[PDB]
RNA sequence: AAAACUUUCAGCAACGGAUCUCUUGGCUCUCGCAUCGAUGAAGAACGCAGCGAAAUGCGAUACGUAAUGUGAAUUGCAGAAGAAUCAUCGAAUCUUUGAACGCACUGCGCCUUUGGGACCAAAGGCAUGCCUGUUUGAGUGUCAUU
RNA sequence: GCGAAACCACAGCCUGGGGAACGGGCCAGGCAA
RNA sequence: UUGAGAAGCUCAGACGAGUAGGCAGGCGUGGAGGUUUGUGACGAAGCCUUGGGCGUGAGCCUGGGUCGAACAGCCUCUAGUGCAGAUCUUGGUGGAAGUAGC
RNA sequence: UUUCAAUGGCCCGUCUUGAAACACGGACCAAGGAGUCUAGCAUCUAUGCGAGUGUUUGGGUGAUGAAAACCCAUCCGCGAAGGUGGGAACGCCCUUGUGGCGUGCACCAUCGAAGAGCAUAGCUGUUGGGACCCGAAAGAUGGUGAACCAUCUAGUAGCUGGUUCCUGCCGAAGUUUCCGGAUAGCAGAAACUCAGAUCAGUUUUAUGUGUAAAAUGAGAGUU
RNA sequence: UUGACCUCAAAUCAGGUAGGACUACGCGCUGAACAAUAAGCGCAGGAAAAGAAAAUAACCAUGAUUCCCUCAGUAACGGUGAAGCGGGAAAAGCUCAAAUUUGAAAUCUGGCAACAUUUCUUUUGUUGUCCGAGUUGUAAUUUCAAGAAGCUGCUUUGAGUGUAGACGAUCGGUCUAAGUUCCUUGGAACAGGACGUCAGAGAGGGUGAGAACCCCGUCUUUGGUCGAUUGGAUAUGCCAUAUAAAGCGCUUUCGAAGAGUCGAGUUGUUUGCAGCUCUAAAUGGGUGGUCAUCUAAAGCUAAAUAUUGGCGAGAGACCGAUAGCGAACAAGUAGAGUGAUCGAAAGAUGAAAAGAACUUUGAAAAGAGAGUUAAAUAGUACGUGAAAUUGCUGAAAGGGAAGCAUUGGAAAUCAGUCUUACCUGGGUGAGAUCAGUAGUCUCUCGAGACUAUGCA
């Protein structure tokens, strides 16, 4: 049982090609989405900061959008992540509040029937 | 070598060709019809959205960015937008306005049912005593609460 | 490779070791290593003495390095390619590579590997705007950017010298894509010119200078008689 | 230089699909040029042989000699030209082949399917 | 000692099929795509060409028809002049068998319909398990029920 | 007239001695047509 | 005095068996990038030949005869690279033998 | 070139055996035909960088094959954690030379208590992997009509037979000693320090055959 | 009794669906050698499986799964041999059971009727009615991330039907530059010389030898054009059953949570899993370190990943007819075997068949003349035609070998031949790099190439 990389130069540029046909149906909006900052969970690691899952319940409250409207605007939800230090709070509400600051929202046509 | 790949080489019929390998062509833009004008065809996507002003990706860049040339007390506060860097960034962003003031008439009527419903307890309960009104229930048939009745109230004026 | 179902002695048998798909093919050189190598790459391109025992017949060019200005960028038919290449005296090169068009030796031409021929002039430009597709087709003439500099188009065989023609938009970009042996290069990150084991390389003036001569012993005969 | 990845540059698929192709392909491999003052008076370059066309041979033993051409000989990619034959051991006359590629297109046959092709190119009569 | 015979070397002719050149083949890697069958698949057998030895192709509409094109050839001959041992292809055709299906495995049937010129023939179906439903009847049912 | 297989380094006078068999080749010999 | 392929040229002396084994320089084959502005229907490759040469040698260059479409020298890259044996694999062919014999 | 004349020369390879004797293998010719591919380790050398080092998981990019080249983000791996004399080299001289006066590297003696790697490529070595090639009854699974077939299988070997071009240099040991071995020894290969220094399958002189101190030669000793 | 409801059956009762094939990848059961190994059996897809924590961890804590890199040949075990961490690829979340709609089974298949609709007369729907299913529970609602209910006051909204254009995706046709000019050899010019042309086209192939310009193509094409077939958006027309339905907010009211399961003893298998013996709980239960985390016994789910098969495609420092597949061809083919199985050998005339008329001998087979061809030293036993091996001829040699080596001789045969040039003398005509000379061109005054003119 042996592998071989000879598709390694094939398979880099069928992720590129992978990324550009995304790009194409969703125009406006990135193709990825906004992730946290978040601290890894070893003393080896814990004073770096890297990306998340996503912003748990109290980073929407708190930046002040809401968990249902938060999935449709690019930004992900971790129901199992929470905040203990206030720093991990402010890190990742501030990071939402500057997504949300660079952000065109499209209006959408809505249904306006003649009574009510 | 197979029997099946070498029973139709040896035959007289076709080979089901398909002239489909476009090595190097990306994929045209369909979607937005503004970002498509301004999409080069030849450029990467991470090339594209940089000339017209977007983020591919809000989140850091696993790798290195091209130099093509020698390149010399807060959670009440809000970030008051981000003015666009590029023509194209405000030509979306216009449309964003435009189809909002489109869509401005947030507002709804009130059809007969629901007209005379309010005409019968206004007439009767006054203008400002919502929570008696929504205590009766000769009238209040359906009974509705305050916040509601308040709601056909206001709606019931334009 | 071969089929790993399929000794080596007998007819219709195993040869003795099989092919096998995962022998080493790519071959890894470090990153210093392989600027070092295309910096001198790059150095050599500037003397003619290396393009001429190289095989460059650019006996009439009128100077070594051969820089254009940008207008060679904006070219966009080969008819313009040749009307520059022949006044400035390059098309002896592409001149020769045409007459140089054999038919492969050996079992290589039946393996899509029909022709052989020498190498033109390089062209090292800058932008693209039609420069890529003007001098393409014309025999040998390579185009690559100032950016990507390839050492098997500045030092094809192993062999130092390949006439480049540069543009004056690329050789200014020169000093940002290599750097100097004390500032650093703007596009490649913390990278230096390497430092050499002697400053004059001419050594016949190293011997033959007078802080040298004026302190050797006497000279005996270069020939001493029997 | 090819760059599509659609067309291939292999001498051993590249005579396969030669020696593979059937007539309705063995009918544009079999073309013929035109006469100087004929290509420019319709502005097409080189148009496919067919029978009943005159031509004159321009390459071989048989150059100069003109003709029309008999019958095409797909299956050997070959023309057969009238009074052009070889003396066979018993006198009579096997009609050597020339390929479509060396004669020359003087008269062409004017069908209705020849007319359009020749303006469906960019061409005039 | 010459011939004969034996031996070496050269010329010439056989014998053999190496070498050299290639090459509609093999192998290897990458790449794109998702598609069999109770509406009878894969497989097998028997058939079929103006004549085929294999070989492909095709199914009594047999080396295929319809349709869309191309526009004059098939070719060892024949053969017609919308030709074509052509391409495309969405319509019909698709022998006996085979999961293989009436029972059996050649034969023997059954049922219904169509008809022939009451009987017979042809066609259609007549395989099992399971699922949803419809009708029919029955249980020693539970009742219901004056 | 039709016609093998086995076998095959190459051969084939011995006489003696040749130290290790040496005779099937070495040296002395005769023979050797 | 021209004798700087300083990896060159030149001078002097001694020395030379060889298994196991250690070290070094080379010759040859297929293909690969560079090169000879290389060779080739006025004859490539191959083949035979008591033609002529070169090298200690592996090997090489050439004349003649056949032959008919390709090939090579040089610098590097590379490997299914060099045969007298293996009761070696495959094919061919003899003596035995016109024998055993039918 | 064939042939002759005179002088000569026991069949080649293997194995055996000091050696042969041998016993093997060899009817002939052509072609095929056997240290290879890979991961790990250590060594030597070459290169790049050097308290650093390593782009190729991946991302960016590459219009002229785009599986190449070119570029770098976050990790990560491996590293990183004082006197005395003898001394290489140099200066000052100065009776110069001779030597002295010094400064003293690497290192070694002594008293003592101012990092050198990492990565790539090669060579040789070693361990695995089908493992230089060929050859031992198998066994097991599953089938077919005790037999037979197909695969697992590149099952197993200390053994057998074979293992392919040239020249040049060096060239043993063939066995002590303890104990299948670790030693040694011989041969090399490198690094050192000295010829004003040590030596010798040497010979004398002489003291009591040994020992110690003259000739004859050779540069000798270490790791 | 009637007749309901339950069961029981049958029918050629209508509508269905299952089987076999493939098997590279994939999910299970099972298995010996030599190891979840081959095999055996079972089931699938364009991927399969896995999957939104009864998951780590002891941190400033992380956050579905899958693959890659590292962690690491590490811990542990006793050589076997991981997992968190970290860094990358990719990302998306969800549906039930447990609630009384109870002020109204609000839910659904099937028959029939019209309305439509189409990759499509071959598809797929709606409306209406009737019948069944269902109260032993079908919808809405809610899934622990919560949420139900009352309240409040802000923010919200189509499971429609067109048309129109733009964009894309797949199939099809189509548009597309220049030598076959002169000279030589050849059967043939595609060659060699000469003069040209095109080039977003000097890839490759064909063509009577090496063709950018004769032919197919190639480049433009990361496209014009014409058709059809669809996809997600935009624009706009019409219709909206909204008395409705959501999000956030506030709560003096609430908050259901999967059993022969977990767990224990015990026995097999390879820690889990399986049998057997028992068999639970409700701040409980599992797992880690009195704490932290999680919330099992029900369900789905893209993409990242695999791919010796299938539908095609592009290439290669690969093999080049004893090779590469067993098969370049009649290749799993002939042929061998009762059978399962096993299984080959075999490529090349030439540009063109011009494949040898005809005469003649022979019963023919064939031979001899003769013909074709550039060539028959290409005659279908067909490219080149090596060695072994055999026949004929010429040569020398030839008392039980041969054989090779040295030295010659002889016969036979090749090597290689060269006075010719140099110097000097004169005459004769010249030219020039020379003119007690005149111009142009490219360079850097004078250095070249020349054009006149005279020949000192």
């Amino acid at each position: 049982y042996v592998k071989t990389w000879f598709n390694q130069p094939g398979r880099k540029l069928r992720r590129r090609q992978a990324r550009q046909t995304k790009a194409a149906k969703i125009a406006p909006r990135p193709v990825e989405a906004i992730r946290p900052a978040v601290k890894p969970p070893t003393i080896r690691y814990n004073m770096k900061v890297r990306a998340g899952r996503g912003f748990t319940l109290e980073e929407l409250k708190a930046a002040g959008v809401s968990r249902r409207v938060a999935s449709t605007i690019g930004i992900p939800v971790d129901h199992r992540r929470r905040n203990r230090s206030e720093e991990s709070l402010q890190r990742n509400v501030e990071r939402i509040k500057v997504y949300l600051a660079h952000l065109i929202v499209f209006p959408r046509k809505a249904g306006q029937p003649k009574k009510g | 070598a197979n029997p099946r790949q070498r029973n139709k080489q040896r035959s007289g019929k076709p080979r089901l060709t398909r002239r489909n390998a476009n090595k190097k062509a990306k994929a045209k833009i369909y979607g937005n019809f503004v970002i498509q004008q301004n999409w080069d065809k030849h450029a990467t996507l991470r090339q594209n959205y940089a000339r017209l002003g977007l983020l591919a990706t809000p989140n850091y860049v696993t790798g290195g960015v091209e130099k093509l040339y020698p390149d010399p007390d807060v959670l009440d506060k809000e970030i008051s937008i981000a003015p666009a860097k590029t023509e194209v960034v405000r030509q979306l962003e216009e449309e964003a306005v435009k189809k909002a003031a489109r869509q401005s008439n947030k507002m709804l009527p009130l059809s007969a049912f629901e007209h005379a419903y309010i005409q019968r307890l206004i007439n009767k309960y006054g203008t400002e005593d919502f929570e008696s009104m929504a205590k009766d229930v000769k009238l209040n048939s359906k009974l509705f609460n305050g916040s509601k009745l308040k709601n056909l109230y206001i709606r019931m004026k334009a | 490779a071969v089929s790993e179902k399929a000794g080596n002695m007998c007819r219709s048998g195993r040869m003795f070791a099989p092919t096998k798909t995962w022998r080493k093919w790519h071959v890894k050189v470090n990153q210093n290593e392989k600027r070092y190598a295309i910096a001198s790459a790059v150095a050599a391109s500037g003397v003619p003495s290396l393009l001429l025992a190289r095989g460059h017949r650019i006996e009439e060019i009128p100077e070594v390095p051969l820089v254009v200005d940008d207008a060679v960028q904006s070219f966009q038919k080969t008819k313009e390619a040749v009307a520059l290449l022949k006044e400035i005296k390059a098309y002896r090169d592409v001149i020769k590579v045409a007459n140089s068009r054999k038919l492969r030796a050996g079992k290589g031409k039946l393996r899509n590997r029909r022709h052989v021929q020498r190498r033109g002039p390089l062209v090292v430009f800058n932008e693209d705007t039609g420069i890529v597709k003007a001098f393409r087709n014309i025999p040998g003439v390579e185009i690559v950017n100032v950016r990507r500099l390839n050492l098997l188009q500045l030092a094809p065989g192993g062999h130092l010298g390949r006439f480049v023609i540069w543009t004056k938009s690329a050789f200014g970009l020169l000093d940002s894509v290599f750097g100097s042996t004390t500032e650093v290069a703007q596009l490649k990150k913390n990278y230096f010119l390497p430092e050499n084991i002697i400053s004059n390389a001419d050594v016949t003036r190293l011997i033959n200078s007078d802080e040298i001569q004026s302190i050797v012993k006497a000279a005996g005969p270069s020939r001493v008689k029997r | 230089m090819k760059f599509s990845r659609d067309v291939t540059s292999s001498r051993r698929k590249q005579r396969k699909a030669h020696f593979g192709a059937p007539s309705s392909v063995r009918r544009v491999l079999m073309s013929a040029p035109l006469s100087k003052e004929l290509r420019e008076q319709y502005k097409i370059r080189s148009l496919p042989v067919r029978r009943d066309d005159q031509i004159t041979v321009i390459r071989g033993s048989n150059k100069g000699r003109e003709g029309k051409i008999t019958s095409v000989y797909r299956k050997k990619f070959l023309l057969l030209i009238e009074r052009v034959t070889r003396e066979k051991a018993n006198g009579a006359s096997a009609p050597v082949g020339i390929d479509a590629s060396k004669v020359v297109i003087t008269k062409l046959h004017l069908d209705k399917d020849r007319k359009d092709l020749i303006v469906r190119k960019g061409g005039k009569v």
